[PDB]
């Protein structure tokens, strides 16, 4: 009734059953099989449970095993566990763009323009040493078209193993991935996932112009299933409280004694203002922006911690903080890169040790605080980004305390046009 | 072609002593079918054997004048050859199974019962050994109190220097010793490869020993010796055999270098399951095969005549020392039993660090304070606390307290010593950083050395660059470190105990206040440390008369002289160490008034810190979480599970005489 296509598997409800666990232990030694004759079995279950017919020819079947067995580490993989199902755990680092896979090769008899499809196997391709059309006939008419063919998107994920497995200080390792289909870019950079497939190995090319091969075989390994690691009503019934403002306040500070004005302007700030694009007159900016500023006695960092984690959007950052044009590391290119202020519209940026922020980007900050737009001219690339963001700063004063007699100016030693 | 020589050896009487010797041994039985007998039940998975079992029997068995041959002489002179001899001598004696087998495990047992039911049935091919075997060999080098029984000097052993090896003893046996650096990761070699080609009854078979070989295209099969193959041949994985791999190099000593000279390299080649025997930063004395290798895998058309050499691991003795994590055991059980009826325990310890360093038994006992730790383990709603301390010791070049710091590095297991400059991989890179081969970019971020449950130990705290402050800065209050390059954003979790030591930029103490003077260091930073002491030289006679004559009689003695008097030792330190912090008492209630009224006080100091000519007596709630975290420590040293007040006042009292150096 819902029209998808998957049936995710677990193992240890198909080890409850006393016949299917020698169809388990079969499925671990030879996992494509019994995949491939599972699926076949939905196949036609499809046809044994409706008895439209039409929605089941158009779509394929597959099956999500998990939890086969215990998650092994990348440090204790011996060849014995070659062409065998494993459950892995750990942080997706790096990706690459989608490769396209041949499958149906394309021809073309280019005399007679007679044209034939050709399937493969194994990726080698059994050539037609002559057209079809014995009228010509010819043998070497054969030429293939790359652009009529049919592809399949194949993509490689890094994987690192989880610091959990090094204990004393050594360092991590990486095992390449391989997905397809459905699990592509289902997965990015900084994730925590956990996967489930076989392992494989493959001989190297070494001289790609000799058909010599080394002695030792790169470890790959393929998987087919990955894991990560009306109520607005309920809403009206609290937003009808009259001390609903208090409590709200007090509610994301709860181990911060007292101090409760600075935690309501804090809370007003994260709510925002409004926004308005009237064309007569140009925008308006609807951001608050806060400073806090006292001896490092309060814990105020804490604060900023809260909020950072608190609010839907928002980057933490230190006294670079813009958008700079990168050279890449891994790949030899050239990227455009954003920084922390541009990719904070919307929310709310944070920003600890303000007195340390050196000169060059202050100035940056009187751009953006005053126009909520930041423009670059470099290596030929000129164009406008919005940062349209809230900000929240602390900072410390000069000497063991700040004295009150003192006025606030010379403590903070910023300039008195960003201040004011 | 090739002219011919003659030569005394013969392998028919070898392998004919070598069958004799395995059947007939005497050390239960024989000992050799004893291993052999669980071999088969695929239980041993590999097999190892002693030369000085061969030299004893050969020995005994000359009381007969039988033998006219000795066999550890050709061993030692070439050795691959009695690899093959052994071998071929355990697959000619392999006993029975004694025991069942979970048989429907080998895989490649079934595809070979696959195909013998598919040729036999048809009316078979002989399997290259190799294909079937599950065990390893390997050789054990011998001991020299055996070589001392008899007269002959069959000694070997003498374990070389990497630069002691020369040109003539390629192809021996020998032994090495230095220090591990670089370990590889452990991928699968290739050992025999199996190919199918779409159904032709038999599938080849073929191995390659070499770092390299080429592929088959057509098979020999009679349907295929037709004119036209009968369906193409592809390499087949699971068929194949497969052994694990890793490579190594070992470095040699500084004590074996001569004057004038740059250490040397060597590679090592390990297979079977002695991998993983070994890891990177240790001593160890190897035993292999020393053996050629042929440059042809670069490629290079040149050195005609000059080749590449290497080890190939035997036996590998770890030697070193072994940290165990303090795993229990009668002896150390008595050993701990010692120490509760030692009866005072701190002040012996402290006296037992640095006795070449006199005097200065607070800052021992602040060190004994902060080998244990502080209050750790959070609490209520996942508030973080730490049991690091940070102190940092303050005081004129010449107090020794760098050599302090390098003794309390050497007595820690998890000490790092770091210093002002001299190399830029010391913080903020990891040491993968471009290290593989491939350069692969392997990095992790924002990290330190160790950091985790890592002591920071560091001299010269005012002479870093601005990027090591920041990193230090980062490592504050178990703060996790998150800088960023390239995407990445492993954090590695800081968890550390920073010590630090740092000189005046005076050289000396001055007469004007202390805090404009300070370390040229933040104020915050300062407020962050647990516990600041100084080391102040005060010119007088009575203390110098003592520290030249400890000093002078040191030097008398050229050893540790029986003037200390320390009842407890390094060992015996590292133990109780270890069992002091498993304890882990936990923290008693009643203390809350009595801290919050020394916080009261120590407030009321702050109301006259504004008196100046010393301004370290600041108002900071780490402070009274310090002071908390000292008491934990007191309490944690020793004691049953409670905290006592005369703790809190001990960290009072530490904290007022690291107040007092001032002045
Ligand atoms: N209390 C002491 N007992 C024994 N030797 C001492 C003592 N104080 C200093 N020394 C001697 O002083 C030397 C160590 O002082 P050293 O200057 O290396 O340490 P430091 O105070 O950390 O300063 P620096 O940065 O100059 O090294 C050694 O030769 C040591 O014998
Ligand atoms: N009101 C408070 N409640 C709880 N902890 C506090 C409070 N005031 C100070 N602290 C403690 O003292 C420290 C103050 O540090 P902070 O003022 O944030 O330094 P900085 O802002 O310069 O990093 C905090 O880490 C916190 O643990
Ligand atoms: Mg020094
Ligand atoms: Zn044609
Ligand atoms: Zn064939």
């Amino acid at each position: 009734e819902l029209g998808t296509s998957n049936l995710n598997l677990d193992a240890r409800n198909l080890l409850a059953y006393k016949q299917t666990e020698d169809l388990y232990h079969q499925l671990l030694n030879y996992p494509q099989e019994v995949i491939s004759i599972m699926d076949q079995t939905i196949k036609d279950c499809m046809v044994s449970l409706i008895v439209d017919l039409d929605e089941i020819e158009t779509k394929f079947y597959k099956v999500r095993p998990y939890n086969v067995g215990s998650c092994k580490g990348m440090r204790e993989l011996n060849p014995n566990d070659i062409d065998k199902l494993i459950n892995l755990k750990g942080l997706v680092l790096r990706s690459t763009p989608v490769i396209p896979d041949m499958k149906v090769a394309f021809f073309k008899c280019n005399v007679c323009d007679h044209t034939m499809a050709v399937e493969i196997d194994r990726g080698v391709i059994q050539e037609p040493a002559r057209c079809e059309r014995i009228d010509c006939n010819e043998p070497n008419s054969m030429s293939l078209i790359h652009n009529r063919c049919s592809f399949a998107d194949k993509q490689v994920i890094k994987l690192q193993e989880t610091p959990d497995f090094v204990p004393d200080g050594q360092t991590p390792h990486s095992i390449s991935l391989c997905v397809y289909d459905e699990l592509v870019d289902s997965c990015r950079a900084g994730d925590r996932i956990e996967v489930t497939g076989t392992f494989r190995s493959i001989p190297i090319r070494a001289n790609s112009r000799q058909r010599v091969l080394k002695s030792l075989y790169k470890t790959y390994v393929d998987v087919v299933h990955v894991k990560k690691v009306q109520d607005l009503a309920k809403i009206r019934e609290v937003a009808a409280r009259e001390d609903l403002y208090s409590l709200l306040a007090r509610s994301i500070a709860p181990s911060i004694y007292e101090l409760e004005d600075v935690k309501k302007g804090i809370l007003l700030q994260l709510f925002g203002g409004t926004n308005k694009t009237f064309t007569k007159g140009g925008r308006y900016r609807g951001d608050i922006n806060i400073l806090l500023c006292g001896d490092p006695s309060t814990s105020k960092s804490q604060i900023l911690q809260y909020v950072h984690k608190i609010t839907p959007r928002g980057v933490y950052t230190s006294g670079g903080l813009t958008a700079y044009i990168t050279r890449d590391v891994d790949t030899k290119q050239l990227v455009l890169e954003s920084g922390a202020l541009v990719l904070s519209d919307g929310g709310v940026c944070c920003i600890d040790e303000f007195d340390k922020m050196s000169d060059s980007t202050r100035s940056v900050l009187h751009e953006v605080m005053e126009q909520q737009t930041i423009s670059i001219a470099k290596a030929g690339i000129i164009t406008t980004l919005n940062a349209r963001s809230s900000i929240l700063a602390s900072a410390n004063p000069i000497g063991s305390r700040y004295n009150p007699n003192l006025p606030v100016t010379e403590n903070i030693d910023l300039p008195p046009p960003l201040l004011s | 072609a090739l002219p011919s020589i003659q030569l005394p050896v013969d392998y028919n009487n070898l392998f004919n002593e070598i069958t004799d010797f395995l059947v007939t041994f005497k050390q239960k039985g024989p000992k050799y079918m004893a291993m052999l007998q669980k071999v088969a039940n695929r239980e041993l998975n590999s097999v190892i054997i002693d030369l000085d079992d061969i030299l004893q029997y050969q020995n005994e068995k000359f009381l007969q004048g039988t033998q006219a041959d000795d066999l550890v002489s050709a061993i030692q002179q070439n050795a691959n050859h009695f690899t093959e001899l052994f071998c071929r001598a355990i697959d000619n004696n392999m006993p029975l199974p004694t025991k069942e087998i979970d048989y429907k495990d080998d895989v490649l047992d079934v595809i070979l019962n696959q195909r013998r039911l598919r040729n036999e049935r048809m009316l078979t091919e002989l399997f290259p050994p190799n294909l079937t075997r599950r065990y390893f060999l390997y050789f054990k080098p011998l001991s020299q109190n055996c070589a001392r029984r008899y007269r002959k000097k069959a000694i070997s052993s003498k374990p070389l220097s990497v630069r002691q090896i020369k040109g003539d003893f390629l192809g021996q046996l020998i032994t090495v010793r230095g220090i591990i650096t670089r370990v590889s990761d452990v991928k699968p070699a290739v050992e025999v490869i199996a190919y199918t080609c779409d159904q032709c009854g038999y599938e080849v078979f073929q191995e390659v020993n070499s770092r390299t070989f080429t592929p088959l295209s057509e098979c020999t099969s009679e349907e295929c010796s037709q004119n036209q193959t009968k369906g193409q041949l592809f390499m087949s994985t699971r068929a194949s055999k497969f052994s694990a791999f890793q490579e190594c190099k070992i470095q040699e000593l500084s004590q074996q270098v001569p004057v004038g000279h740059i250490p040397r390299s060597l590679n090592i080649h390990v297979n079977g399951t002695l991998v993983r025997s070994l890891s990177p930063g240790d001593i160890v004395d190897v035993t292999g095969i020393f053996l050629p290798a042929p440059y042809t895998g670069f490629k290079a058309l040149k050195a005609g005549l000059l080749t590449e050499t290497y080890l190939e691991a035997q036996f590998v003795r770890q030697h070193k020392k072994k940290f165990a994590s303090f795993s229990l055991t009668s002896d150390v059980e008595e050993r701990v039993m010692e120490l509760i009826t030692s009866g005072d325990v701190y002040n012996r310890l402290a006296k037992s660090i640095a006795p070449e360093i006199y005097g200065n038994l607070d800052v021992k006992k602040a060190l004994l304070l902060l080998l244990v730790g502080g209050v750790d383990k959070r609490v209520g709603d996942g508030m973080k606390i730490r049991g690091d301390i940070n102190v940092c010791l303050m005081g004129d070049p010449g107090v020794a307290k760098s050599q302090l710091l390098k003794a309390i590095c050497k007595i820690s297991p998890r000490g790092v010593y770091t210093t002002g400059k001299g190399s830029s991989g010391v913080g903020l890179t990891a040491a993968v950083m471009k290290d593989p081969v491939t350069d692969e970019m392997i990095l992790e971020g924002g990290a330190l050395v160790l950091a985790d449950n890592g002591i920071c130990c560091i001299d010269e705290f005012d002479k870093m660059d601005e990027s090591d402050r920041t990193a230090i800065h980062e490592v504050m209050e178990q703060q996790t470190i998150s800088i960023s390059k390239a995407g990445i954003n492993t954090t590695l979790n800081a968890r550390t105990s920073i010590l630090a030591a740092a000189n005046p930029l005076y050289g000396r103490y001055n007469p004007r206040l202390s805090p404009l003077d300070n370390i040229n260091l933040p104020a915050a930073l300062l407020s962050r440390f647990d516990i600041l002491f100084l080391m102040l030289d005060i010119p007088s006679r009575d203390d110098d008369e003592k520290l030249a004559e400890h000093v002078t009689y040191v030097h008398m003695h050229n050893k540790q002289p029986d003037l200390d008097f320390t009842p407890v030792e390094p060992s015996k330190m590292r133990e109780y160490i270890a069992y002091a912090k498993t304890k882990r008492p936990v923290m008693s209630e009643a203390v809350n008034d009595y801290v919050v009224q020394a916080y009261i006080r120590l407030r009321q100091d702050s109301k006259r810190e504004m008196d100046s000519k010393f301004s370290f007596g600041q108002a900071t709630p780490r402070t009274l979480l310090g002071i908390i975290r000292l008491s934990q420590a007191l309490a944690k040293l020793r004691l049953a599970d409670m905290v006592d007040i005369d703790d809190v006042e001990e960290a009072l009292r530490l904290v007022r005489v690291s107040k007092e150096s001032l002045y």
